[PDB]
């Protein structure tokens, strides 16, 4: 499990920091352009993320399909490709990642209509979540597009065009490519089938079973929603003021003073504000560094053979599959 | 080699054709400049601001103002500028970092495919890597990746092996492909037909294992001819 | 807010996305390559008289290999290929 993107968040520093207040308007204009680094900075996180994404699953000029025969030299792949007896195009184990990540997620809900509750009661609060260019159809469609593409053509798509052959022999090709005769699948391949069937569903029942291992697809959300929920809570912080409302201090206090006081706030939340973009900076940073090692991984295992050792699973690498997963990617090695 | 050569010819050609076009592809390299510039630009600009004090001329609020009180208005300003420094130099940090990361892979790129040649797929260019050039950029590096590219295919018929004399017969390093008819032996990456003799394969087993073996003849390069 | 923002009238149809209300850009079901990325894979672009258009992005181009099981394409000609980096 890979993590590949995360939310894209945007804040606004005027009805965040004094609610409509006009009078708070006119006094942070004298400070000059405080939210234009702020601003230049999400906008930047967003495209990264967004190019992140593009980077690692846009990798194919072309949309593969497989034929409508599902017999690949005995081994079956009906649990990995998608099928469309479903409004999602999706495989019953990405059903089950989904269905696992679900618990929390931005909520889906972008039109703002039904919103009458921890997300759209934050939108008052200056804090809203744009939406992925690439939907999740569309990411489904692309690791069907590879799906299909190793399995028919092999490694031969992934450097030019597609060149079509058989199941049975592109395995035993790869066998000879780890030093062990193509004699030896043309023997067992019926083991080897039962073998890869029985793991797969294993793998069914790892995935299915309680002890959840898509922690590092969670922490994200949770760190993302845990930042969010400090900042939310950030507001009523009194900075050494007497009070810690705006329409209070201007009608309990006389402007001399109460210049100072809404500076004392000001200058408070601005520091809330660039510190929660420094995180956010930083784990975007991370973020990206993870993204490069699973387009590394994807690019080295999915689109071909590697000899590297415990880069793609452990023991002698053969082949990986991708699957799709919420802010990140599953390899099958 | 002739063709060869006119083709990386032209295929350099094209690359002066491409860097002297009007899209300029070298975005990277402009945008940590057009970064810095954008936040020295805004650093040197933020002196402006008044951070709540009366003024933003240390002499005028030194002289229009009672040392009392102007000792926490100078307070104040120096306390947000300070603010402004140690984030400028939060963010000139993680950007050392990005440019750290991205120096570090550029080095690891120029060392495993200029010094070598790479069979790490998607790595050193697009295709299958031959050789690689560096050239020198302001602040960067600019790779020239010579790749190999199949173009032209056929199709053909194939077997995993052969049946000669109740024995299976498998390809050295080839393929067994068909034009129909006959039977020829060539190398996977580029048809190059040839007669399967026994110096073209190897024989293990008989022929009730192997699933789509064929009957067909393998020549014997020694009896017939030098017989003597 | 912003009242001088009437943006005309109805001559354009408001397109309604998950991202939110798009004004002045007139929804095509014809699938063209990203220009502006607006968001949740729908794109905008100025094509053809001439006027400003949003679409839904198209993945790639279609494709279908010749499966069988007795085929092989094996190339005949070969290209030197030189990119930048
Ligand atoms: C591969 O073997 C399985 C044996 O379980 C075949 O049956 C599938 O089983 C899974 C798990 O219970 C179900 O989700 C599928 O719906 C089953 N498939 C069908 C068609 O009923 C599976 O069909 C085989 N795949 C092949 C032969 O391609
Ligand atoms: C595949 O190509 C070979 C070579 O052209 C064909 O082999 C025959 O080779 C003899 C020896 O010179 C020629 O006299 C024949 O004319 C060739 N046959 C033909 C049909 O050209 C072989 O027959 C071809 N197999 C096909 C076309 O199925
Ligand atoms: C290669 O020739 C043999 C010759 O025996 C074929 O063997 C067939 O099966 C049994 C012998 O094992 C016998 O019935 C005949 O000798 C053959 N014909 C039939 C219809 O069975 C063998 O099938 C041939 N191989 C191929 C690929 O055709
Ligand atoms: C690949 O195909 C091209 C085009 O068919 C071949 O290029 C031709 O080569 C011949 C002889 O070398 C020249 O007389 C033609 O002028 C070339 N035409 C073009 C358009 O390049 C090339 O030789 C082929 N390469 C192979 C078969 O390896
Ligand atoms: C083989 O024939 C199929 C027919 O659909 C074609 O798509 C494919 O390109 C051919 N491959 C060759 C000529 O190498
Ligand atoms: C290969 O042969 C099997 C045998 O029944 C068949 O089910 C499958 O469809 C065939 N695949 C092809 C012709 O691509």
């Amino acid at each position: 499990i890979l993590p590949v993107s995360m939310t894209k968040t945007s804040v606004d520093c005027t009805m965040y920091i004094c609610g409509d207040s006009t009078e708070c308007s006119n006094l942070l204009l004298q400070y000059g352009s405080f939210c234009t680094q702020l601003k230049r900075a999400l906008t930047g996180i967003a495209v990264e993320q967004d190019k992140n994404t593009q980077e690692v699953f846009a990798q194919v000029k072309q949309i593969y399909k497989t034929p409508p025969i599902k017999y690949f030299g005995g081994f079956n792949f009906s649990q990995i490709l998608p099928d469309p007896s479903k409004p999602s195009k999706r495989s019953p184990i990405e059903d089950l990642l989904f269905n696992k990540v679900t618990l929390a997620d931005a909520g889906f809900i972008k039109q703002y209509g039904d919103c009458l509750d921890l997300i759209c009661a934050q939108k008052f609060k200056g804090l809203t979540v744009l939406p992925p260019l690439l939907t999740d159809e569309m990411i489904a469609q692309y690791t069907s597009a590879l799906l299909a593409g190793t399995i028919t053509s092999g490694w031969t798509f992934g450097a030019g065009p597609a060149l079509q052959i058989p199941f049975p022999m592109q395995m035993a090709y790869r066998f000879n490519g780890i030093g062990v005769t193509q004699n030896v699948l043309y023997e067992n391949q019926k083991l080897i089938a039962n073998q890869f069937n029985s793991a797969i569903g294993k793998i069914q029942d790892s995935l299915s079973s309680t002890p959840s291992a898509l922690g590092k697809l969670q922490d994200v959300v949770n760190h993302n929603a845990q930042a969010l929920n400090t900042l939310v809570k950030q507001l009523s912080s009194k900075f050494g003021a007497i009070s810690s409302v705006l329409n209070d201090i201007f009608s309990r206090l006389d402007p001399p003073e109460a210049e100072v006081q809404i500076d004392r706030l000001i200058t408070g939340r601005l520091q809330s504000l660039q510190t929660y973009v420094t995180q956010q900076l930083i784990r975007a940073a991370e973020i990206r560094a993870s993204a490069n090692l699973a387009a590394t991984k994807m690019s080295e295992c999915v689109l071909g053979q590697s000899k590297r050792v415990d880069f793609c699973g452990k023991g002698y690498h053969l082949m990986s599959f991708p699957q799709s997963a919420p802010h990140g990617v599953v390899f099958l090695h | 080699q002739k063709l060869i050569a006119n083709q990386f010819n032209s295929a350099i050609g094209k690359i002066q054709d491409s860097l002297s076009s009007t899209p300029s592809a070298l975005g990277k390299l402009q945008d940590v400049v057009n970064h810095n510039a954008q936040a020295l630009n805004t650093l040197v600009k933020q002196l402006s601001s008044k951070f709540g004090a009366i003024s933003s001329v240390l002499n005028d609020i030194f002289s229009r103002l009672d040392p009392p009180e102007a000792e926490v208005q100078i307070d104040r300003l120096i306390t947000g500028r300070l603010q402004s420094l140690q984030t400028y130099v939060t963010q000139q940090l993680i950007r050392a970092a990005e440019i750290r990361a991205s120096a570090n892979l550029a080095a690891t790129k120029m060392s495993e495919c200029v010094l070598g040649q790479s069979k790490r797929v998607d790595f050193c260019g697009k295709g299958y890597h031959l050789m690689s050039f560096p050239q020198s950029a302001p602040h960067g590096v600019v790779f020239l990746h010579v790749t190999y590219v199949p173009a032209q295919e056929k199709n053909f018929t194939t077997a995993p092996a052969i049946c000669h004399d109740g024995k299976a017969h498998f390809p050295r390093e080839g393929v067994f492909v068909s034009n129909g008819t006959h039977w020829f032996v060539t190398q996977r990456n580029f048809y190059e037909p040839q007669i399967i003799t026994t110096d073209n394969t190897f024989v293990s087993g008989n022929c009730d294992v192997v699933i789509g073996i064929v009957n067909n003849t393998v020549y014997d390069p020694l009896q017939p001819e030098l017989d003597s | 807010l912003t009242p001088t923002w009437r943006v005309y009238s109805t001559g354009s149809n408001v397109f309604q996305t998950r991202a939110g209300c798009l004004i002045g850009a007139e929804y095509v079901n014809n699938s063209y390559e990203c220009d502006i990325p607006i968001g949740a894979g729908i794109c905008a672009s100025y094509q053809t008289s001439q006027s400003i258009i949003a679409y839904t992005m198209s993945l790639g181009a279609e494709n279908s290999v010749a499966y069988s099981n007795n085929s092989i394409a094996i190339p005949t000609n070969f290209t030197i290929s030189v990119t930048t980096e």
